[PDB]
């Protein structure tokens, strides 16, 4: 056949009967093999030429296996390395596996198929993304009866902001109406600096467990996107929502995520809001938009807003609960 | 015989009470779940139903999510 047309793999193994199994698999297959026996010669074939894909086993070399994985990153090569182990080094296959390493196989050649899977999801990760959505409708379906959803609940409930707080010298309060106890409306503050404040709001309702997930992943790391927004300026909330239905895409978080986003200066006396999914109102009255939840539409790709004044109280409110956020 | 699963890395985030931790089993995984069990990376532990078996004591572990590992993600993770 002609799948591997033009592909420059090297395999490094010093079993010869090993050697020539995997070169007559990777030729049968059509790729330009080059293989070594030795992990000096293993080094010096990387100094000469590039492999699009690299294998390498860190049984009986003639330098570990493994320190040739360090040798290559350290470089920043960065080349893709499949290992070779057995159930034995365990953790050697857990160095390996920090290492930039793609996959493992056992020493013996059973599943060839898997083999083939392997290197193929390699060498065309896009193409072969289709693993990748088989393995998210597998975890999803698995992540259901594994999970304690209860447990994820409860911890979001006590992980909620103070009723009252001063932060980035603002006065702050937020009163929710909607039944408390059960994770509905979910809102989060944190202080970018001396002056800057952002917040975000989420109805947890709409995604399920999903949503305590993401509400979670959000308390885990919003602040630190909304920084990396902030990092590439002398504002911009859509990008970080974008970036957060991105999120929530690589973890396994699927379904509706209302969502609002906002961020006070104080000394800009400015407050920006943008809102997809969730209602709300906010003065001197506006109506935030309702917007398109995020993990639908692709993008949502929504508007913004500055009103600049000092003391605002906006009321956010989704199908899932009500809240009235202050500050003073 | 037993799987022997192994902790790639692990990630603890004080802003929640949770512990990221990409795994090797048969594949590569990301689990979130109580940060109560520590798992350091290279640990070598069996999986049970609600329940670790590493060093020959079962640990209840409370289980938040389970995944497929992301690059991406991870790294986000890693950068808090």
């Amino acid at each position: 056949t002609q799948p591997l047309v033009g592909k420059q793999i090297l395999i490094v193994e010093d079993e010869q009967v090993f050697r020539s199994l995997l070169d007559s698999w990777f030729s049968s297959l059509g790729a330009t093999t080059v293989l070594a026996a030795d992990g000096v010669d293993a080094l010096e074939l990387l100094g000469g030429f590039t492999p699009d894909l690299m294998i390498c086993d860190i049984a009986m070399p003639r330098m570990n296996g493994l320190k040739l994985l360090e040798h290559i990153r350290n470089r920043g090569d960065q080349t893709p390395v499949l290992v070779i182990s057995a159930t034995e080094n365990m953790a050697d296959i857990a160095k390996a596996l920090r290492l930039g390493v793609e996959d493992v196989l056992l020493k013996p050649v059973k599943d060839l198929n898997r083999l083939r899977e392997m290197v193929f999801a390699c060498l065309y990760p896009s193409m072969f993304n289709s693993r990748v959505e088989e393995e998210e409708r597998l975890f999803r379906d698995w992540d259901a009866m594994v999970d304690n959803p209860a447990a994820a609940a409860k911890l979001l409930q006590e992980l909620q902001p103070p009723v009252q707080q001063v932060i980035s010298h603002c006065r702050v309060n937020y009163r929710q109406l909607v039944a408390a106890d059960k994770p509905g409306l979910v809102l989060d503050i944190a202080a970018l600096s001396e002056n800057d404040l952002a917040f975000y709001c989420l109805d947890v309702t709409r995604a399920g467990h999903n949503g305590v997930l993401a509400a979670l992943l959000l308390r885990a790391l919003f602040n630190g996107l909304l920084q990396e927004q902030l990092a590439h300026q002398n504002p911009e909330l859509g990008a970080l929502l974008k970036q957060v239905n991105h999120l929530l895409r690589q973890a396994n978080l699927p379904g509706q995520f209302p969502l609002l986003v906002g961020y006070y200066h104080r000394e800009l006396k400015n407050l920006i809001l943008v809102s997809a999914g969730l209602n709300a109102t906010l003065g001197e009255q506006v109506q935030i938009s309702n917007g398109v939840p995020l993990g639908t539409l692709g993008n949502a790709y929504l508007n913004q807003l500055s009103q600049r004044c000092d003391a605002w109280q906006c009321q956010i409110w989704g199908t899932g609960g009500r809240l009235r956020l202050m500050l003073s | 015989p037993h799987m022997k699963w192994i902790v790639i890395d692990t990630v603890i985030q004080p802003t929640c009470g949770i512990s990221f931790s990409a795994i090797w089993g048969n594949m590569k995984m990301i689990i979130w779940y109580q940060s109560t069990i520590f798992l350091p990376p290279g640990s070598i532990f069996t999986p049970v139903k609600s329940g670790i078996i590493l060093k020959d004591k079962e640990y209840p572990i409370t289980i938040y999510h389970i995944a497929p590992f992301n690059k991406d993600l991870w790294s986000l993770l890693k950068s808090s």
